[PDB]
């Protein structure tokens, strides 16, 4: 997270950390709890090549990484069939937990938006995670969960932004209809925030607008962060997640 | 709950064998595996998720299955493939999971004549008034052997017990230890002691003996 | 990287059996353990286990009598079974699932050695030992509550050793014989020390074989 | 180059090295001389964002890097308008030299294929460059030009191989019609060979079939190297290069 | 610490961590609280060149680094005048805290040995710290305090071992009378444990025998760890520390 | 070498490079040819622990490393018995070549000084090598032999300078009588120059005054480079080298 | 990482013999090679070698007739021996010294396989081959200029194969027999293909064994 | 120039042996090594610089020496330790270096009875008017065996040749192949063919036979 504070303890109960085996169960990607047994995350964290489930664990909302690890196992991974790279699109994936989670005041699911929501510019949206804090800098070793409030851009304005200073012809669409844009030179997600939720407070309710996907570096001029547009994939999600 | 078949088999070196496992339902998510138990030691995982070969296992072993019925197959048998085999699988999460009853694999091989030995009772038995004489067969095949004890040519019955090494880990043959139990007050009664094996892979009875002093 | 069980070997009826498994390397933070039982001659049966999330699962019959627990301060997993009966005599194993599932049997990749538990009314007793005059061997007798272990020259003589299955004497005590085949030119030429121990009475004793 | 020898001095006269300014004019990408004033190379070496020509130089066919550097300046860069990432396609670019090159026995242009050539499997094709020699290993400090002979795969067979061991749906085309496949677990290009030529000896004449583009690691099982198919772009090339 | 467990919470109340300013107050060296206002540590952690006290802080005994930091300031540093490098000797230093520490059941001073104590081989001695765990491996990110019990070697036997496999003449003393030897190829201090205490339980009381100083790598054959012999410097210590 | 030029081809015929096995015969230390079969170098390049002669080769005077390698084998290594670390002293060693070298106008031995020469300040002295060029910077990949002219400094003045800004007592000798000082903040040897010769042109003849030994970083204020004083060890050298 | 020799196998008297060794991996830049000879039944003799510095050393007798050389463009070392005589029939080896010494024999760590060279007036000839009716085997006969090589099922049948030393028939041609012992239940049950080659006539031929 | 001793030896499994090498001078700088040559393959370096054990060599082997005289010693013999051994050393640089004459190590073991077989002449010999009958002994010990050929009970002499596998790499016994050379014009003359081994480890002569059709 570029910019922003440490998060208040109560504030983001659906945030998940994904761990990979090694000398220790290292954090590598974020996610969100959308149902007591399902986690929503970015496909490029787990694909396109298949992974052994021996190597993966899920951690719920701790405040500081690694201090209180109670690693949950994963029963299955599902990746959108259209995925191959993040710039092509369909960067979305599902994890099914072996054991369901006791929902609690401290651990609660995020709400998915109705398919009619567009999230026009000006909305109040936040992104959260344990990713890097400046363009090359690891989060320092207390490892707090950070948060930042980002601006939203309309897609066609975002596509124009990406064409500045590039050789790509202006006929060629860079930012696609299954994507969403947010952030600016002061406020962005970064490495290791991938797969984390972007949420917006619509009508008093927190809805997940998107998933941290890709960008041309962190906080760079005329390069907003690109997010997977969750409403675009609702029919694919509800084929598996028991609504 | 599962059944596994056959309950037993016998096959030569260089043969090929397959084993089946069955169920009333299907395996929740390719969760079936096969274990090899050598005699006297912990079971080893061989195949997992229906067909992934465990690293370091020689690719003699194979298996696949249709969710309800599963198969395990050797490339060709060796002697050290000797083991019991079990399927195991899981039909849900948190609930119904079980092993099968297991299949014991035994090897046909060429007959081998028993090598026969005998050993006297030693000091501390006699220094405690006890005794025991051991007679030994090595590397014989098949398990069909019969050993009589005769003492001063008088045939003996009962008063003896036998034990068998289950298999030779490389020769795939058996050794047999036989012991004549005795006291010193009996041991001093007789001078000459002999054991004599009849076994199907022999020309004849063959006797080996000693005498007390 | 390995598990080790621990247990009493011998227990009487109506005590509670206790067992303990210890992670010899690293910490199995993230991993799971299951307990497996094998009665003599029978196949394997599953007792229960604990997941990477610390959820415990128990087999059908085990819920009435079993408790499984974990203690990171000792790097250990522990099993307790109440109200034992003679039919509980079996080898017990601890094994690891690398996915961390608390209730799965298809991928138990790493196992302990297992320990016998014998449920019986009797007492312990230590063995007697004798040499066998020269082939040559070493003999161990009249112990109770197996296993017994036999090793020659502290195990440096790894080679050619046969060892036979114990049988009950009608006196209610077990006996076993250990044997090697060697050419007679090897006599004296090799040291052929016999070493023996019997954990259920903490006993250790040694003797040499020579004519 | 994974596998293969050091190259004989006479053998590959069209090979070019591209240098970037730094503590020294470091090699970063390959190319080929196709006309006395034009170099052909991969777009992802120079784009999609625009580069200052101050920071770029070209070096012709030396045998060992850095020992003889006579760095030529570059007047213009042209990148295919459709390019944005190598997996999407159109990974091709042109450099126009400030000063034309004296063609010589040791410095000669490669011949571009006629648009009808398909390069079917079984042809004798080579790739050359100063890239890495094993999956993570730099070329050792004598820095010789290496070469390897690779096999050719038919595209639809290559696309099938990329689906093995991946979550991607079998309907989704990974290897596209503007691409070409070559190599195997023993023989491949690697990093720093990007942009280099792949040539095939057709009817006694060396023709450039492709440009080193991308792959899922070097010499990995079921992951052949992917090359830009030169015949696909002839009309774009001959808009600028004086035939 | 090579070998050994995580430490029980109650067990080592005098252990100190030294922090250096940076992107965060990083741990770099250990020490021990010997008086409510004085810390004992190795000279090579702070010298021989002079340090700005702005860049230094002391952390008292926590269980896991960084999770509970309450950084104490340092008023003065005192380094033994004879020190220049660890192999020459006199590798010992003192820190005076700005503010005295409330001694508590959880924070207590170690006892210094009487000058007559020799610490002969066979004694029960331990070393503790947050240093590296194998020859090149950082302690993983939960950062627990570790401990190991080491054997003691008599000096002249230690000096003999250091000559095996070396060109150094057998007349040349390597291990000096102000030093002490401990450990073996399974049990040693390592990088970042420097300056930490070695303690032995003599007559029921824990006494500090030495300070972690230097060695030819961690847990290497015939290379025990070398420790500064605390009894050798008592007169220098009690010139400053109010007995 | 900090400062200074590339060396003229004819100028330093006795310069030697020492190579260690690896992915290639990498340069790690310098030396000088003092007799057709003997190389003089620093002990800390080869000791104090014993080295396998399989892993070592000598390269005579080339202009650029690696481009013309003809690696000579080594028959024996001799290290001064008093050596253990460079700051203690006796940092000197000898290599005996398997095969003697054809002395040539391009390869010639340096002359050792007579024991009466002191090399007072103001003499014209040079140091040469393929070491690093700034405090952390490798020599760039053409790898030329560099040279610099340094100022000589009288020992007791040098010893005083090393005390500025350090805790070490002024009674404690840092710079010893078997050592020599040269250089300044603009001109010094650095990493990988170790073992190289320092030569002075006395009465028209080049004599080797010293061997590159150690220093507190490269070109740092009040930290001249320290060299082994060759005249101090003549009797040890002429026990082996046939005068 | 290995050396390979190459040579003609058969040469007549008064030609010059040529041999060649090739570095299968990396480049032996920095290393050295020596040539070793072994006449039948005799021990080993040293021909010469070349140092890491490219200096060549030759044994006492070899200086009259030998040349050793290196060519980095082919990653190869080469030996030439002039004016050969019948007494030059031997196995020839190339071997590496890791220190790079041109004239040392105490640390030859890595060796080629070696190749026979036979000095004789005769011609080459290819072998005939036959099955042996079933134990079972394969037979090869009447070849000249050994070696001959025999392999079953392209070598997949690694197991139990005996192969006998060739003897001269009085006809001036060598013969050899290859044999395995197997239980008769294995007949037909295993494929038992025989494959044969004879490099000094580039010949390769195959046949199956079956009753 | 060097001498090595003994020129040969024989010793049982489990025994201990030592070999010496000598010289007129001394080795320039610990430059002496020992090589193991298995039959039919390249020599292997075992010990270098007088006493450094080559990596991966089991530390059964040892050696040391006083510059002029050097020794090589086994912990205890196995069957696969069977080889010829050579010392090699160097007395200067560039000059005097040589191998020793070598020592061949052979193993005492228990007698073994020959397993005897015979095989008929096959098609293409007879289809070319040639023939050859092979008789086989396996895993016998010692090399002292004598094989007669008898045809129609008539004893045959000459007209036969033998070859021996030098040693069994694990059993340390010998196999022997014997061939009766023949033409078809001779082969059609006689119907019954037999070979009969006498060997010291047998009860008796034992005959194995067939007949032409």
């Amino acid at each position: 997270i570029v910019g922003g504070q440490e998060a208040p303890r109560s504030k983001w109960p659906w945030q998940v950390s994904l761990r990979v085996h090694g000398p220790y169960w290292m954090h590598f990607c974020g996610g969100s709890l959308i149902h007591p047994q399902w986690v929503l995350t970015a496909a490029h964290c787990v694909g396109p090549d298949v992974k052994d489930l021996a190597a993966l664990r899920v951690q719920l909302r701790e405040q500081h990484l690694y201090y209180q690890d109670q690693l949950l196992p994963v029963s299955r991974i599902i990746v959108h069939p259209q995925f191959y790279t993040a710039q092509i699109g369909a960067d979305i994936a599902l994890l099914e937990l072996e054991e369901p989670v006791n929902v609690s005041s401290h651990v609660h699911t995020v709400t998915l938006p109705p398919a009619s929501e567009t999230f026009p510019p000006g909305m109040p949206c936040w992104v959260t995670g344990w990713g890097d804090v400046d363009n090359d800098e690891r989060l320092p070793p207390p490892f707090p969960l950070k948060q930042v409030k980002v601006p939203i851009m309309e897609n066609h304005i975002c596509d124009a932004k990406y064409h500045l200073g590039a050789y790509t012809g202006d006929d060629v669409r860079i930012v696609r209809d299954d994507m969403l844009c947010a952030g600016n030179t002061r406020r962005d997600s970064c490495q290791g925030d991938s797969g984390g939720p972007l949420v917006c407070k619509v009508n008093g309710t927190w809805l997940q607008a998107g998933v941290v996907s890709w960008g041309e570096g962190c906080a760079q001029p005329n390069r907003p962060g690109i997010y997977t547009r969750v409403t675009y994939y609702l029919d694919w999600i509800h084929h598996y997640v028991p609504k | 709950q599962m059944t596994q078949s056959p309950s037993s088999l016998s096959a030569s070196v260089g043969d090929r064998v397959t084993i089946t496992c069955q169920s009333i339902k299907s395996v929740y998510n390719n969760r079936l595996g096969w274990y090899q138990q050598k005699p006297g030691k912990a079971p080893k995982l061989l195949i997992y998720e229906t067909s992934i070969l465990t690293s370091g296992v020689p690719s003699r072993f194979s298996g696949s299955g249709s969710g309800t019925d599963f198969t395990l197959t050797i490339s060709s048998l060796q002697c050290e493939d000797f083991a019991t085999y079990y399927c195991a699988g899981g039909f849900d999460r948190s609930g119904d999971t079980t092993f099968g009853q297991g299949t014991k694999v035994e090897i046909k091989r060429t007959v081998a004549a028993p090598s026969v030995f005998i050993f006297p009772p030693s000091d501390e038995q006699l220094k405690s008034g006890t005794a025991s004489v051991v007679c030994l067969l090595n590397n014989f095949y098949p398990r069909e052997a019969k050993v009589q004890w005769k003492v001063d040519n008088a045939l003996q019955s009962g008063n003896s017990q036998e034990s068998v090494t289950e298999q030779d880990s490389k020769d795939c043959t058996y050794s047999l230890s036989s012991t004549l139990t005795l006291s010193k007050a009996d041991y001093e009664k007789h001078k000459v002691y002999a054991c004599e094996v009849t076994h199907q892979g022999l020309s004849s009875p063959v006797t080996k003996s000693f005498n007390r002093g | 990287v390995q598990l080790v069980e621990s247990g009493p070997g011998c227990v009487k009826p109506s005590e509670t059996l206790s067992l303990t498994c210890t992670v010899s390397r690293f910490s199995l933070i993230g991993y799971a353990i299951t307990w497996i039982r094998q009665p003599p001659g029978k196949g394997l049966e599953w007792i229960g286990g604990i997941s990477s999330a610390a959820t415990t699962f128990y087999s059908s019959w085990a819920k009435s009598r079993v408790t499984i627990s974990v203690d990171t301060s000792k790097n250990q997993f522990s099993l307790k079974l109440s109200s034992v009966t003679a039919a509980d005599t079996a080898v017990y194993y601890c094994a690891r699932d690398p996915r961390g599932y608390g209730a799965a049997l298809d991928r138990l990749d790493l196992w302990g050695q297992g320990t016998l538990v014998t449920v019986s009314s009797a007492s312990t007793k230590g063995p007697s030992v004798f040499p066998l005059a020269p082939a040559l061997g070493c003999l161990v007798k009249d112990y109770f509550c197996e296993p017994v272990t036999v090793s020659w020259n502290s195990g440096a003589l790894t080679s050619g050793v046969h060892t036979f299955p114990a049988v009950l004497q009608s006196s209610g005590l077990y006996s076993l014989s250990s044997v090697v085949t060697v050419p007679s030119s090897s006599l004296g030429t090799q040291t052929y020390i016999c070493n023996v121990n019997h954990k259920p009475s903490n006993t250790k004793v040694d003797k040499k074989v020579e004519p």
